[PDB]
């Protein structure tokens, strides 16, 4: 459930990555992902 | 309260694969060796399962090394086992194809993928492909009928001997219906030999007969000569290895709906 | 059907007369027998074909390892108490269940090869007897069975354990290109990271369809006779092949982490679990107090692997042909990078300086 | 006559804790005691993408934004401890007045405690263990950092085929120039500089406290290079200036994971968590997205003690180093540092020379005999572990050669015939029957 | 074709069917020029 | 500190062998009043037993209970009593066996003649399951079979015996001493005409524990039937038998106890053996020849 | 009764206590199995100190022993608990067989290689522990007495003993013992008649299927046993089951024969090779 | 020197490879720690 | 014998005998192992092979 | 544990002698002339000692013509004679 | 310790033709030159 993260609060953190974020989920730097570019109509439908 | 062995989840068991191991709460386990902590990957019969060229009896020969262990409760993250005491009951899980019914020994057996290809919570290659705990007489009988056909695998251009494998794989026990080489070697082996070596010791023992049975046992080099004695007995124990099944269970009573019953452990 | 083939007489209508294509013809009608390649290099006359003898090392060596500040939180419980009773000395086993929750985004530690501490192998000249390998294999033939298991394979080590395996080649091969520069010993290189994160019949086509050309040469194929699916290198070198076929599974095999079709089919999913899968199934080790070289039984450490399952190529050592070209490396105190060739010769220069490094360290 | 049993010197054990150790600034230890009744653990993490487009015409992408889980693994662990039903015995039965209740109740207590406390001690250094083996099983190695540092920095989406063919000439290139690099003879500036790259090319987690792991002076650390015995002291023994012994701050216990009021009747309802509920249901009954001050893994009220810890500088981070053979000396498992990395050698042999562009450089030091011997490249040599000459041949790769493996066609007919051909016209053509 | 030094391989437009033949390569020189060269042929022969 | 003082506690449980039983029956008989079945290292099973199955066994207790594989699929399991089988056995006295055939008998056993002696006995429909204690006559018999242990009343108050009949015992009755003996039991067939014989059943007792030197002294006792077991290996050829003899442990008893008696039921009494301790002990088939 | 307190009744010494203090949870067999029993009993040696003395009577005879465990060794008193049925004990190695975890041990009247002191010969007394081997060594010593026994039945009287001398030198894991000069005695006679007749029913029950099947795999298949075993059609599958079974009727008796009781199941060996948990008496 | 390099890190009985790299280590470390007065010197190599 | 080659045995230093006897890479206690060694040349050879 | 084992008390009565001192791995080490404690004696002293060393090298031993080569050819050129051809002799400095 | 040989008078002056090194073992055809293992000829010319 990725609503459940973008709709809920969360903790304002210092990151870090190897490459690059959008290539850490096509090159898989994680594997169950969620992408998306538009401002997703999903987490206000609940 | 008895012996304990802790099964840590390499992979991640969803809330529905617990689903399904909480269901088989009282089903046995096949373990490689006894020891505290083991790898779901070395839970279960899957690492056995597994060769290009792995013959049945080979397989037997290793599930024969495995300790059969009793699931205890799955607990998330881990699985509680039981190496189970010799003598007392124990709630197994009929995970086989055959309803047991009260007074039977139960034997452990490899399960065939003769028609009833079968696996489990399955992540990552990893199942818990889970042997059948199959009445004794008929455990002697699948494996009878595994040698014969593999006896016969041989002729098949006689389709005559083709139509005596096809009755031959045909296994039909109690309420349930189900389809099925160096051991056939080993079985040859005894065959031809003692054909052929008997007979310089039937007529010389057949003069004194105590039992009185010598006389009608006439009715039915030296170094080659315990060459062929020694490659007799050593392939004689080479078959006795596999077939002595050694008896696992004796379920006492059967739980309605024939999923558990509760099983006297032996052997 | 014929006993003579194609090239007896295709070469024959090229060839030079007088005393050399007379007695070359007839050189030409050796056999190819397993025994007549027997007794030709027993006699020490080269058999039609070429060889590549293929060769694992191990190194014990110091591996330093950074990790970030918090990185992984290391959640835990309290330590529980379980006890087995062996009826005169009784075991309390006691356990502390814990899960490791990953660390940030990225990787908060790295592994470095540091210092060699050992080196376990003795980079011995040893070779990997298929009698012993596939123990089932023998001739139709009960003398000719005798002959060759008398012929060769019917408590003792100075340099740690032996270390061997084998592939067989055309003769014609670029030793001028192929073997300077590191490579796959099939012949073609078959890299992962050359092919596409996912694409399985893209990476079939890496590595059987000759048609696509090789990477990282464009020669499609150096070996043909050890590239192909079902090549010779393939039936005997794959582990699914020789697992179709009946082997020992003890024995290490350098040849595997090439020739397995499947197990470089697998290192074929996404270029950062193709490192997590690196890190995870590094568990193809070699069993520590075995004379020969037999793998691992349950473990007990990820050791790092070679480049192998993740760059494809095997290292080059420094390699003679004739001690003439080798005595003129190591005339004196010098290195065993020279390449030089005399005219049917070769020196193929190591690529990791290890016959310079272990020497200085 | 006489034996003289002098003192027996009984060696007492030497101690260990994993927050003492330097490994625990980069663990995070937690207790929680339904970790036997998680799944497993899966941290979200929003990530609002650093955003830009820009120019005339230029493809500009929309508002990307990123949401990723991140899961937890197991590692959980078993030692025994054996006591002899034979020395529970007296301490069941406890004689009266006996030499076995004046002395041998008390060591049969004495070996109780003995088992105890080496079994704390294993419990210890088989965390230490546990984490070591997770950081190494989750770490790449540093070659392969470098490289995805370096190469794969500006590529968006998944890779590019050209862009992963240049990630593997950046591994072979960086393993072959950075392999067995305090085994190579480096400078004092140019190991400082690739500590600079290690640590730099290394990413700094998400967990970060200014409390603990600093050095006094506010000075806080960034994690920690563990290693073994000659690497840590050929370490210190080049950067003995820069490496200066400090007490640092650390937590002298655990951090708890609670299951709250609410959460358990959640695990129940749905089996899951979420953490800080009552800190997101205060959101709620609020205006709801205002981020959470204080996370589950951030508010620990963690005691402190200080170790003593080699620290150093390099990339301008602080950072500890560990000599994890203090806490292996003398157990029966080898450290996972100490490794073993096998490397695969090829070479060729009888590999004959085309003849018609042959040559002979280095003619000038070689004069071989004209013999075909030597024309047909039919032996090799080479060294061995030490440089001893080792020749091989045909004659000594006879057992490969001669095996019926070879001279079977089996499976190589089962490859050839399922393998049809290739749909080249020549071999359409030479599609045919004459044998 | 060439996946076996020793054996030889090809397929065979029989009736209906292109059938393989794994026909063994009997002496050494059975393998082409293109594998086993001329120069290779003659250095062997001064060999023996 | 923390990890040590907590191990003290899992240590210092001694004296018992796990105290987990003993101590956490006692917290749910403090909790349910005094708790039968407790205090019972012997183990047990309840079974259905039919009415026409109920009897004997219930009048008298402590007597074995056997399995079929009967050939019929709907009643495929049938009680057995040692009592029952005598009734298939060539040992067995005519009178004997018309004794306990007519106990049986009246109206809802007779299958069970034809369906043993006409389904004849491969002794692999039979199956040792165990001795009985307290017989639950109601709407239908529910007897408390024991299976590793003795049989016994409840409240530990007698030791129910095992209840062997004659003619099937003294034929293989083993040698005098006072020591410990085990029962065995032996099914042996005499290959002469009917494809399997009139298979005899045997409870032997023995001090020997050992399996070929057990055999052995059956190769003393069944040389009547092994000849003839060499017999029709050549009187037919292509037809085979099976098995000549099969032995299998069933329990053991301490041997001073053995004794006669006899039991009181319908259609006449019946001479038994009386076997006073007899801790069930159910073991493996040894098929042999 | 399962503890038995043993009276030593021999004049020992502190060098005998103390090597069976480092031996506790070693396997003594006794006859009589009381809770009180002397030395003259407790242990194996009073028996293989017989004039015959040949392997025949010693397996046939301890048979009739009941194992012990050795437990609380102080002094004068030796607990040894009787081993029940099914429990996990621990056993100290007394043969060196390495006993190869996850297999069935068995007994071995004594190793016959000489008298070994099994103790100390205390008072012209030692006390001699049986050989606990893992079956394939204790079915492999048993083969080849019946192997040089039916050798000697057409021999004259040298053939056997060139034919014994090869085969009497058992390399073994960990082990090269000796066959004890095979003598020629009736317990053997008895068993080696019977196992001569169940050669001769196998030969009955071949229904020309299990006969022939090496003799068919020659000309299709090259393998290791295949090649060997050189040197050394019907409808009725139905009937075949029954032959078949019948043979195994015979293979799983004749075996019997040769193999012995099984005895302690390895549960888990310790790495020093010499403390090993077996279950199944 | 081989004994602190490698010997006391295992506790068993010594591995047939492990005792074979000692006896290399013996040969390395006494060919390079023969004489060393004799051989070249520096101070820092002196005391370390 | 005159052929021994200078380059197999005799530029690294090697024992004299011919076959490497050393007694530290060997099975240590084991006499037969050690006999195998030095005497059995079925078996192979150390630090040559 | 016995606080007071009897090697661990053997109470000592000091004295100073000036000695030498290294500072070496931090752990510092003392000196001695053992040499003026066997000044002028018969017994030597045995940190000086005598250490034989064994060495092989082959005379006569042929060389395979079909492998054999010559390098160092542009420090050598010898007569044509079999004398040099076959080894016969080996030259070998002294210990000067 | 295969000391340092020369099997010819020509291979010796090979060597010690004046300040130069020893090991160098440089065959000619039936000729050959032994390397010392210790360079004692150095350690004893220095010390």
């Amino acid at each position: 459930n990725w609503t459940a993260t973008e709709l809920l609060p969360k903790l304002d953190v210092p990151i870090d990555l190897l490459t690059h974020i959008k290539l850490s989920v096509g090159e898989e730097m994680f594997n169950n992902f969620r992408l998306y570019y538009g401002d997703d109509p999903e987490r206000y439908n609940l | 309260m008895e012996t304990t062995v802790l099964v840590t989840f390499e992979q991640r068991l969803t809330t529905g694969d617990v689903g399904k191991l909480s269901r088989l709460i009282g089903a046995v386990i096949p373990i490689p060796y006894r020891h505290h902590l083991l790898g779901s990957s070395q839970v279960g019969l899957d690492a056995v399962v597994k060769d290009k060229t792995r013959d049945y009896s080979r397989m037997r020969a290793r599930m024969r090394e495995m300790t059969l262990t009793i699931m205890r409760r799955v607990e998330g993250n881990q699985m509680i086992l039981g190496v189970p005491t010799h003598g007392q009951c124990y709630t197994i899980r009929n995970t086989g194809p055959v309803s047991w019914e009260k007074g039977d020994v139960l034997t452990t057996l490899p399960p065939v993928f003769s028609g009833e290809v079968t696996g489990l919570v399955s992540v990552s290659d990893w199942d818990l492909v889970l042997p059948w705990i199959v009445p004794m007489a008929l455990a002697t009988e699948i494996n009878q009928r595994m040698m014969m056909l593999a006896l016969l695998s041989l002729d098949r251009s006689h389709e005559e001997v083709r139509a005596a494998t096809a009755q031959l794989r045909v296994v039909r026990y109690r309420d349930a219906t189900l389809t099925l080489r160096n051991v056939c070697i080993s079985l040859s082996m005894i065959a031809n030999l003692s054909s052929e070596v008997t007979l310089a010791y039937v007529r010389k023992l057949a003069l004194e007969d105590s039992n009185m049975l010598l006389m009608k046992c006439q009715e039915i080099t030296p170094t080659e000569e315990l060459n062929k004695l020694t490659a007799l007995f050593v392939m004689i124990r080479q078959i006795t290895d596999v077939i002595s099944e050694q008896p696992a269970f004796l379920v006492c009573d059967v739980s309605p709906d024939d999923k558990s019953a509760l099983c006297i452990y032996k052997g | 059907h014929h006993w003579h083939r194609t090239p007896f007489s295709c070469y024959s209508a090229a060839c030079a007369h007088t005393l050399e294509s007379v007695l070359t013809l007839a050189i030409m009608h050796h056999k190819m027998s397993p025994v007549s390649i027997a007794a030709l290099s027993r006699m020490g006359l080269h058999p039609g074909f070429a060889l590549t003898v293929v060769r694992t090392d191990t190194f014990e060596t110091d591996t330093l390892l950074y990790s970030t500040k918090a990185s992984t939180a290391v959640i835990i419980n309290t330590p529980i108490v379980t006890k087995e009773d062996r009826d005169i000395n009784t075991v309390f086993h006691v356990s502390q269940n814990i899960n490791t929750v990953e660390m940030g985004l990225g990787y908060g530690a790295t592994t470095c090869t540091a210092h060699l501490r050992r080196v376990r192998s003795d980079m011995g000249s040893r070779m990997q007897d298929l009698f012993q390998v596939f123990p089932m294999h023998v001739y139709r033939n009960e003398d000719v069975d005798a002959w060759v298991r008398q012929a060769t394979g019917a408590p003792a080590l100075l340099h740690g354990q032996r270390a061997t395996c084998e592939v067989i080649l055309t003769p014609v091969s670029a030793d001028l290109e192929f073997f300077r520069y590191p490579n796959n010993p099939r012949g073609r290189s078959s890299s992962m990271l050359g092919v596409d994160p996912y694409d399985e019949d893209a990476a079939l086509a890496t590595l059987y369809d000759h048609t696509s050309p090789d990477p990282q040469t464009f020669v499609s194929t150096n070996n043909p006779w050890g590239s192909q699916r079902g090549s010779l290198g393939d039936v005997i070198y794959n582990t699914r092949n020789r697992e179709k076929l009946g082997h020992n599974p003890s024995f290490y095999s350098p040849c595997a982490q090439f020739f397995t079709t499947d197990d470089i089919i697998n290192a074929n999913k996404t270029l950062f679990k193709t490192v997590e899968e690196y890190l995870n199934r590094s568990q193809d080790c070699i069993h520590g107090e075995t004379d020969l070289q037999y793998i691992c039984v349950e473990g007990t450490n990820s050791i790092v692997e070679k480049p192998c399952r993740f760059l494809q190529e095997a290292l080059t050592q420094h390699t003679g042909t004739t001690q003439a070209l080798m005595e003129s490396q190591l005339k004196g105190t010098s290195k065993l990078g020279l390449d030089e060739t005399h005219y049917g010769n070769y020196s193929i220069g190591e690529t990791i300086p290890l016959q310079q490094s272990i020497l200085f360290n | 006559s006489f034996e003289a049993i002098f003192g027996t010197y009984c060696n007492k054990i030497e101690w260990v804790t994993f927050l003492g150790t330097a490994l625990a600034t980069a663990a995070h230890a937690i207790m929680f005691h339904d970790l036997n009744k998680m799944t497993t653990g899966k941290m979200l993490f929003y990530i609002q993408v650093p955003r830009v487009a820009t120019g005339a015409g230029i493809p500009t992408s929309r508002q990307t934004t990123v949401m990723v889980s991140k899961y937890s693994e197991k590692s959980p662990i078993t030692i025994p401890f054996e006591i002899s039903a034979a020395c529970l015995t007296h301490l069941k039965e406890t004689f009266e007045d006996t030499l076995l209740d004046k002395l041998l109740n008390a060591d049969a207590v004495n070996t109780v405690l003995r088992a105890v406390k080496n079994t704390a001690d294993a419990m210890e250094r088989g965390l230490i263990d546990t984490f070591l083996r997770v950081l190494l099983r989750h770490a790449p190695p540093c070659f392969v950092l470098r490289t995805l540092m370096e190469h794969g920095t500006i590529a968006r989406r998944m890779a590019t085929r050209v862009q992963r063919a240049n990630i593997a000439q950046g591994f072979k290139s960086k393993m072959l120039a950075t392999i067995f690099l305090l085994d190579r003879s480096r400078d004092r500036g140019q190991l400082t500089r690739y500590l600079d790259m290690l640590t730099d090319c290394v990413t700094e987690s998400i967990l970060d406290n200014p409390e603990t792991y600093t050095v006094g002076g506010g000075e806080r650390l960034a994690g920690v290079i563990v290693s073994t015995h000659t690497v840590v002291q050929a370490l210190l023994n080049a950067l003995g200036g820069s490496i200066r012994r400090t007490g640092v701050k650390t937590p002298a216990s655990y951090g708890k994971f609670v299951l709250s009021k609410e959460n358990a009747v959640t695990a129940i309802a749905h089996h899951a968590i979420m953490a800080d509920f009552s800190q997101h249901a205060d959101r709620i009954q609020q205006s709801s997205q205002k981020d959470l001050p204080e996370s589950q893994f951030l508010d620990q009220r963690l005691t402190f003690t200080e170790t003593q810890m080699d620290v150093l500088k390099v990339g301008e981070r602080l950072v500890a180093l560990e000599h994890l053979r203090k806490v292996y000396k003398n157990t029966d498992v080898q450290d996972p540092l100490e490794r073993d990395v096998e490397l695969t050698f090829y070479f060729p042999v009888g590999l004959h020379v085309p003849s018609g562009r042959a040559y002979s450089t280095a003619e000038n030091k070689i004069k071989l005999v004209d013999t075909a011997e030597n024309q047909l490249p039919t032996t090799v040599y080479f060294y061995n572990k030490d440089r001893i000459p080792q020749r091989i041949s045909h004659a000594e790769a006879l057992k490969t050669l001669c095996h019926p493996a070879i001279h079977d066609a089996g499976p190589c007919l089962e490859a050839f015939a399922q393998a049809g051909p290739p749909q080249g016209d020549d071999r359409v053509r030479a599609l045919c029957r004459r044998e | 074709t060439e996946l076996h030094p020793f054996f030889d391989f090809c397929f065979h437009t029989e009736n209906g069917q292109v059938r393989p033949l794994c026909t063994p390569r009997i002496m050494v020189g059975n393998l082409p020029e293109a594998l086993a060269p001329a120069d290779f042929h003659d250095l062997r022969a001064k060999q023996a | 500190s923390f990890g040590p003082m907590k191990r003290e506690v899992m240590e210092f449980d001694p004296e018992d062998p796990y105290k987990v039983s003993k101590m956490r029956k006692l917290e749910r008989s403090i909790a349910k009043g005094y708790v039968y079945g407790a205090d019972h290292q012997a183990i047990t099973a309840r079974f259905f037993v039919r009415e026409s199955l109920g009897e004997v066994e219930q009048k008298n207790l402590g007597v074995l209970m056997f399995r079929l594989d009967t050939g019929i699929e709907m009643p495929s399991t049938v009680l057995v009593s040692l009592f029952f089988l005598s009734m298939v056995a060539e040992n067995v006295s005519a009178a004997t066996k018309n004794t306990l055939a007519a106990i049986y008998g009246r109206e809802g056993e007779a299958i069970r003649t034809w369906l043993r002696d006409g389904a004849w006995r491969l002794h692999r429909v039979v199956h040792p399951l165990g001795c009985t204690n307290s017989i639950t006559p109601g709407a239908t018999c529910l007897i408390t079979c024991s299976m590793r242990g003795h049989s016994y009343n409840m409240l530990k108050t007698e030791i129910y015996p095992l209840l062997v009949p004659k003619e099937i015992y003294l034929d293989l009755d083993g040698e005098s001493t006072d020591e410990i003996r085990f029962v065995y039991f032996v099914i042996t067939y005499d290959y002469n005409s009917d494809r399997q014989g009139r298979p005899s059943a045997f409870v032997v007792v023995s001090r020997i524990t050992h399996r070929h030197t057990l055999i052995n002294v059956l190769r003393y006792r069944f040389r009547v039937s092994r000849f003839h077991f060499l017999n029709n290996s050549i009187s037919g050829y292509g037809p085979s038998t099976g098995c000549l003899g099969t032995l299998q442990r069933l329990g053991w008893f301490c041997s001073r106890d053995s004794r006669s008696g006899i039991v009181a039921s319908r259609a006449g009494q019946l001479s038994v053996v009386k076997l006073e301790k007899f801790y069930v002990d159910v073991g493996p088939l040894v098929e042999f020849a």
